C-alpha cells in the first residue's frame, strides 16, 4: 500500500511527451491510464499531476472512485479494454496502463459474491483469472495486416506485505508477459524507484528492446543481469579476491546512480553510459555518494558539450563504436572539469 | 628505581613481578649469583640452586631447578625461571630420594637418553639440599 | 559554443601543477558557471517573457482586466535594463592581469634560456679532474673568504667537510 | 629538475589571460539574464492574475 | 519444507551451543596458560629493551594456530600471511605448528615444511609442551644457524584484533653482539648468546602459543558467536514463516469449512 | 484484537516468560495501561519510575548478547539492574 507504484505508472506515461508530443505517429505511444478505486483526491493528484507537466495532452485517464459503486470499478478496466481497441485497432501504436487492479478483482469479488455466484479459490471470485486475462489478453502487437499497430499494457497489481505469491499476484503474473517487483524494505532502504531488479523481469528482452541499449549495449544487458547476480551474493560472504569486490564496488555505484527520479524521463540519450563507464572506469572511480549529482554534472556535459554525439545518440538509433569513441571523449571531458 | 625489582616469571606460573627485594640471592651456570641490590647490567644463565628471595622482608628459599635471571639496569631481576618453588612445598625427605633412584632406571636407556638424563640423575639432590 | 569558454580553464586546471593552489580563481570560476546555469534555468523554466493573449483573454469572457493585463505586459516590455558597467574596472582589470602575466611568461623563458646555457655548460664543461684547485675560490666568490675565515678564527674543522669523503690511516 | 619546473609553465602562458577573459566577460554577461528574469517574472505575476 | 529448514536450523544452533561451551571449556585453560606466558616473555623482554636485541639477517617461516581447524578469520589470517612469506622468500622453511597452521605450511612450498607436528592446540600452553617443542626446533635442522626468524603469531588485542603479526627474534649471533648489548655484560667461559637465543626463542613461542590459543578459543567465541547470531536469526524468521503458516492454514480451513456450509 | 482494544489496556503476558519458570510472568515492553495514572500510588510511582527505564534499557541492550566484553561498563552496569529487577 502506497508504494507509488502507480508513480511509476505516471512516470511511464510521461514519456509520452518526448516523442508523443513531437509529430511521430511511429514514436506516438498514446498512453491512456485508468483510475480503478482510488481516493477522489488521489485522483485530484493525478489529474494536477498530469496537467503541470503537460501530459493530460496524451492520456485519457479512465476514473473510477472508491466513493464510487462496485459495478463501476469492475467495469471501469473493460471501459479502458475498449478505449485501447479504439485506439490501437485504428492502426497507431498505443499503449496502456490499467490502475491498481487488485480494487478491480475486489470489485469483481464483490460482483459474484454478492450476486449470487459461489465463491471459488482464495475465497475470490472463481473466474478472476477469466476477468485478467480478458483484460490482458486485449492487448496485442497486431501485424501490418491490421496496420502493425499495438496496444502496449502495464497492468498493475497490488498485494499485501509485497507478496509475490498470491492468487491474484501469481495467476497475473502468468498472464502478463513482464513484471517488476516493487519491495518494501527497498521502498524505504536504498531507492525512491526501488525496483527489485533481480526479481523484475520481462518475457522479451531482446526482440523490442531499445536498438541504443541492446544493438551496442547488449553487452552491458549481459552486464546487468551479471552485476544483478553479482550484488545477489553480497550480503555476508568474505572476500575471497579482489574480482568479486569490485564488481560489488561498481555494481553498487551503478544502482545507486540508474534510479531515475521521480517525474524525471530523460532517457534514450545516455542509457548504456552508466554500464559502459563502469566497466570502462569513468563513474566507478567517483565516490558512489558523489554520484548522485555526478551523473547530472555528465548529462548536461554530453548535453551542451557532446551536443552533436548526444543529439546522434538519440536519433542516430545506435551508439556506434565511433560513437563510443566519442562518448569515451566526452567521458574524459566529463571525467576532467 | 631504588632496591632492586625482581621478574620471577616461568613458563607454568609467573611468580613475581618487579616486586622490591634485599637480596634474590641465586646458583648461576658459572657460579653463585648473590645480586643484593641495583645489580649490573649481565643475565646468566641459571643452574639448579635455592633462589633466596630476600624481600623487604625475610628471604623466602625456594630450590629452583633453573632459569636465567636478567639484571636490567633499571635493578630488575627478570628470572624467568622454568619452575616453581615454595619455602615449604620445596621441602621434603622421601620425595627426593626414591624419585632420582628410580629415575636412574630411565639412565639405563640408550646413550642419547642417557645423555638426556644424565641433568635428571643430580636434579632431585638440589631440592633436597636446598630445603634446609 | 559555451564549450571553449570553460574549455581554457579546463586545460589551465589540466596544467594547473604550477597553478594549483588559486584561493579566489576557483571562485570566479564557480560565479562564471553559476551565471551559465541561472542562464538556462531562466531559459528553459519561465515561459515566453510574454502574454497568449490570442485566445487567454477570449476564455475569460468577462475578464474586463485582460485588456488592462495585457496593456501592463506591453507597457512592462522593458521592467529595467542590462548593467555593463565594466567599462573602466575591466580595463583595469585587463591591464593588471596582462602585465603580471606578460612579466611571468617573460621570466619563464628567460629561465628556460639560462637552464638550457647552464645545462651546455654542464654537459661538457665542469672539468672535475683538471681544474685548479684554488681557482674554486675564483669560481667561488665567497670560498676564498669563508676558508680564510674557516681556519682563520682558530677552527680547523667544518660540520662534516668530509661526510661524503674518506679519511683513512696510512695504508 | 630545475627544468622541469620551468616546463609547466610552457603552455600555460597560452591561455591564462585568454581564462582570465572568457570567465570574466562572459560572467560579466549576466545581466541580461536577470533583467530576463525579471520581466518573466511580471509575466508569470500577471498571467497568475488573469487565471485567478 | 519450511518445518525441516527451522528444525534443521535449530539442531545447528543446539551444535553450536554445545561448540560455545566446549569453547569455554578450552578459553579458560588457554587464559590460564597466557597470563603467566606473557609476564615469561616480558622477563626476556625486558633485556631485549635493555640491551636493544635487533637482529640482522635459511630464514625459517613460521604461523600461529591451535589444534582446531579454522574459526572464521583464525586459520585464514595466519595462511595470508603464510602465502605472503612464501612469495617473499620462497626458499624460506616453514614451521607447520598444530593442524591448520600445519595444512596451511603444507599447501605453498613443499620445500618449506621441515616439521609437520600435529596437535598442539589439545589444551593450555603448557611449559613442557611447548619447551619440548622448541628443543627439537633447536635441533631440527639448526634452526639456531637460521640467521633470522619471524613469528607470524596472533596478535589478540581484546577479542579478535589480530592477524598473524611478524616479529624478529635475537638469535645466537644477535644477542652477542647487539648494538645495545654492551649494555648487559655476557662471559666468555658462560656462553650466553646461544643460551639467550634459545631461552628468547622459547619465551617467546610460550607467549606466542598461549596468546594464538586464546585468540582461536575466542576464534570460538567470536567466530562461532556471530554464527549463533546468525542462528538467531534464521530461527526467529522461521518461527514467524511456521507460526503465520499454522495460522493461515486454520484459517483457511475454517474458511473452506463454513463455505461448503 | 477486541478484547485488547475494548479494554483499557493490554497486559499481555506472553507465554515465553512464563516458560523460563516465571509463575506471574508480564512482558515489559508490550503492557501500557492508558488510565494506570488516575489509579497509580505516588509511593509506587517513584520508585516504578526508574523500573520502567531498567526494564526498557534490558530490552534495548540485551541485543549485543554475544559482544557483552566490549560493552560500556555503563551499559554492563544497566543489564545487571535489569536482571535485578
Amino acid at each position: 500500500r502506497q508504494t507509488g507504484k502507480t508513480a511509476v505508472a505516471l512516470d511511464t506515461i510521461l514519456n509520452q511527451k518526448r516523442w508523443n508530443n513531437g509529430s511521430d505517429e511511429s514514436k506516438k505511444l498514446y498512453c491512456v491510464y485508468v483510475a480503478v478505486g482510488q481516493k477522489r483526491s488521489t485522483v485530484a493528484q493525478l489529474v494536477q499531476t498530469l496537467e503541470q507537466h503537460d501530459a493530460m495532452k496524451y492520456s485519457i485517464i479512465v476514473a473510477a472512485t472508491a466513493s464510487e459503486a462496485a459495478p463501476l470499478q469492475y467495469l471501469a478496466p473493460f471501459t479502458a479494454a475498449s478505449i485501447g481497441e479504439w485506439f490501437r485497432d485504428n492502426g497507431k501504436h498505443a499503449l496502456i496502463v490499467y490502475d491498481d487492479l487488485s480494487k478491480q478483482a475486489v470489485a469483481y469479488r464483490q460482483l459474484s459474491l454478492l450476486l449470487r455466484r459461489p465463491p471459488g479459490r482464495e475465497a475470490y471470485p472463481g473466474d478472476v483469472f477469466y476477468l485478467h486475462s480478458r483484460l490482458l489478453e486485449r492487448a496485442a502487437k497486431l501485424s501490418e495486416k491490421e496496420g502493425s499497430g499495438s496496444l502496449t499494457a502495464l497492468p498493475v497489481i497490488e498485494t499485501q506485505g509485497g507478496d509475490v505469491s498470491a492468487y491474484i499476484p501469481t495467476n497475473v503474473i502468468s498472464i502478463t508477459d513482464g513484471q517488476i517487483f516493487l519491495e518494501a524494505e527497498l521502498f524505504y532502504k536504498g531507492i525512491r524507484p526501488a525496483i527489485n531488479v533481480g526479481l523484475s523481469v520481462s518475457r522479451v528482452g531482446s526482440a523490442a528492446q531499445v536498438k541504443a541499449l541492446k544493438q551496442v549495449a547488449g553487452s552491458l544487458k549481459l552486464f546487468l543481469a551479471q552485476y544483478r547476480e553479482v550484488a545477489a551474493f553480497a550480503q555476508f560472504g568474505s572476500d575471497l579476491d579482489a574480482s568479486t569486490k569490485q564488481t560489488l564496488v561498481r555494481g553498487e555505484r551503478l544502482t545507486q546512480l540508474l534510479k531515475q527520479n521521480q517525474y524525471s524521463p530523460l532517457a534514450t540519450e545516455e542509457q548504456v553510459p552508466l554500464i559502459y563507464a563502469g566497466v570502462n572506469g569513468h563513474l566507478d572511480g567517483i565516490e558512489l555518494s558523489r554520484i548522485g549529482e555526478f551523473e547530472s554534472s555528465f548529462l548536461s556535459y554530453l548535453k551542451s558539450n557532446h551536443n552533436e554525439l548526444l543529439t546522434e545518440i538519440r536519433e542516430k538509433g545506435e551508439l556506434s563504436k565511433e560513437l563510443l569513441a566519442s562518448l569515451k571523449s566526452a567521458t574524459e571531458s566529463f571525467v576532467a572539469t | 628505581s631504588s632496591g632492586l625489582k625482581l621478574q620471577f616469571a616461568l613458563p607454568h606460573e609467573t611468580l613475581y613481578s618487579g616486586s622490591e627485594v634485599t637480596q634474590v640471592n641465586l646458583p648461576a651456570k658459572s657460579g653463585r649469583i648473590g645480586v643484593l641490590a641495583n645489580h649490573v647490567p649481565t643475565v646468566e644463565q641459571l643452574l639448579p640452586g635455592v633462589v633466596e628471595v630476600m624481600e623487604g622482608s625475610n628471604s623466602k628459599k625456594f630450590f629452583i631447578s633453573g632459569g636465567f635471571a636478567t639484571v636490567q639496569p633499571d635493578s630488575q631481576l627478570c628470572v624467568t625461571a622454568i619452575e616453581a618453588f615454595p619455602l615449604e612445598s620445596f621441602s621434603q625427605e622421601n620425595i627426593k630420594n626414591l624419585l632420582a633412584e628410580a629415575k636412574k632406571n630411565v639412565s639405563s636407556s640408550d646413550a642419547r637418553e642417557a645423555a638426556e638424563a644424565a641433568i635428571q640423575v643430580e636434579v632431585l639432590e638440589n631440592l633436597q639440599s636446598v630445603l634446609k | 559554443a559555451k564549450s571553449a569558454a570553460n574549455k581554457l580553464d579546463w586545460a589551465k586546471v589540466i596544467s594547473s601543477l604550477r597553478i594549483t593552489g588559486s584561493t579566489a580563481t576557483q571562485l570566479s570560476s564557480f560565479k562564471k558557471r553559476n551565471d551559465e546555469a541561472r542562464r538556462q534555468l531562466l531559459e528553459l523554466q519561465s515561459q515566453p517573457t510574454e502574454v497568449d493573449f490570442s485566445h487567454y483573454r477570449s476564455v475569460l469572457k468577462n475578464t474586463s482586466v485582460i485588456d488592462k493585463i495585457e496593456s501592463y505586459v506591453k507597457q512592462y516590455k522593458p521592467v529595467k535594463i542590462d548593467a555593463s558597467k565594466q567599462l573602466q574596472v575591466i580595463e583595469s582589470f585587463e591591464k593588471h592581469a596582462m602585465t603580471n602575466a606578460k612579466e611571468t611568461e617573460s621570466l619563464v623563458s628567460k629561465e628556460l634560456k639560462d637552464l638550457q646555457s647552464t645545462l651546455d655548460n654542464i654537459q661538457s664543461a665542469r672539468p672535475f679532474d683538471e681544474l685548479t684547485v684554488d681557482d674554486l675560490t675564483k669560481i667561488k666568490p665567497e670560498i676564498d673568504a669563508k676558508v680564510e675565515e674557516m681556519v682563520k678564527k682558530g677552527k680547523w674543522d667544518v660540520p662534516g667537510y668530509k661526510d661524503r669523503f674518506g679519511n683513512l690511516n696510512v695504508m | 629538475d630545475r627544468i622541469d619546473s620551468v616546463s609547466q609553465l610552457q603552455n600555460v602562458a597560452e591561455t591564462t589571460k585568454v581564462l582570465f577573459d572568457v570567465s570574466k566577460e562572459t560572467v560579466e554577461l549576466e545581466s541580461e539574464a536577470f533583467e530576463l528574469k525579471q520581466k518573466v517574472e511580471l509575466a508569470h505575476e500577471a498571467k497568475a492574475v488573469l487565471d485567478s | 519444507e519450511v518445518e525441516m529448514r527451522l528444525k534443521s536450523i535449530k539442531n545447528i544452533e543446539k551444535i553450536t551451543k554445545t561448540m560455545k561451551i566446549v569453547a569455554s571449556t578450552r578459553l579458560s585453560k588457554a587464559e590460564k596458560a597466557k597470563i603467566s606466558a606473557k609476564k615469561m616473555d616480558e622477563a626476556e623482554q625486558l633485556f631485549y629493551k635493555n640491551a636493544e636485541t635487533k637482529n640482522l639477517d635459511k630464514e625459517l617461516i613460521v604461523a600461529i594456530t591451535s589444534d582446531k581447524g579454522l574459526c572464521g578469520s583464525i586459520h585464514s589470517q595466519l595462511a595470508k600471511a603464510v602465502r605472503r612469506h612464501l612469495n617473499d622468500q620462497p626458499n624460506a622453511d616453514i614451521v607447520t605448528i598444530g593442524d591448520k597452521i600445519k595444512m596451511q605450511l603444507l599447501r605453498t612450498h613443499p620445500n618449506n615444511i621441515k616439521l609437520s607436528i600435529n596437535g598442539i592446540g589439545k589444551d593450555a600452553p603448557t611449559f613442557q609442551e611447548s619447551a619440548l617443542i622448541a628443543d627439537k626446533l633447536l635441533s631440527v635442522m639448526k634452526a639456531g644457524t637460521y640467521p633470522k626468524i619471524s613469528i607470524f603469531y596472533n596478535d589478540p588485542v581484546s577479542s579478535l584484533s589480530f592477524e598473524p603479526s611478524e616479529k624478529p627474534i635475537f638469535n645466537a649471533k644477535t644477542i652477542e653482539q647487539s648494538p645495545s648489548f654492551g649494555k648487559f655484560e655476557i662471559d666468555t667461559d658462560a656462553n650466553v648468546p646461544r643460551d639467550l637465543f634459545e631461552y628468547t626463542l622459547a619465551n617467546q613461542m610460550l607467549t606466542a602459543m598461549a596468546q594464538g590459543y586464546a585468540a582461536e578459543i575466542s576464534a570460538r567465541r567470536n567466530a562461532m558467536d556471530n554464527a549463533s547470531k546468525n542462528a538467531g536469526d534464521m530461527i526467529n524468521r522461521y518461527s514467524i514463516l511456521y507460526n503465520r503458516t499454522r495460522q493461515a492454514v486454520i484459517t483457511n480451513e475454517l474458511v473452506d469449512i463454513i463455505t461448503g456450509a
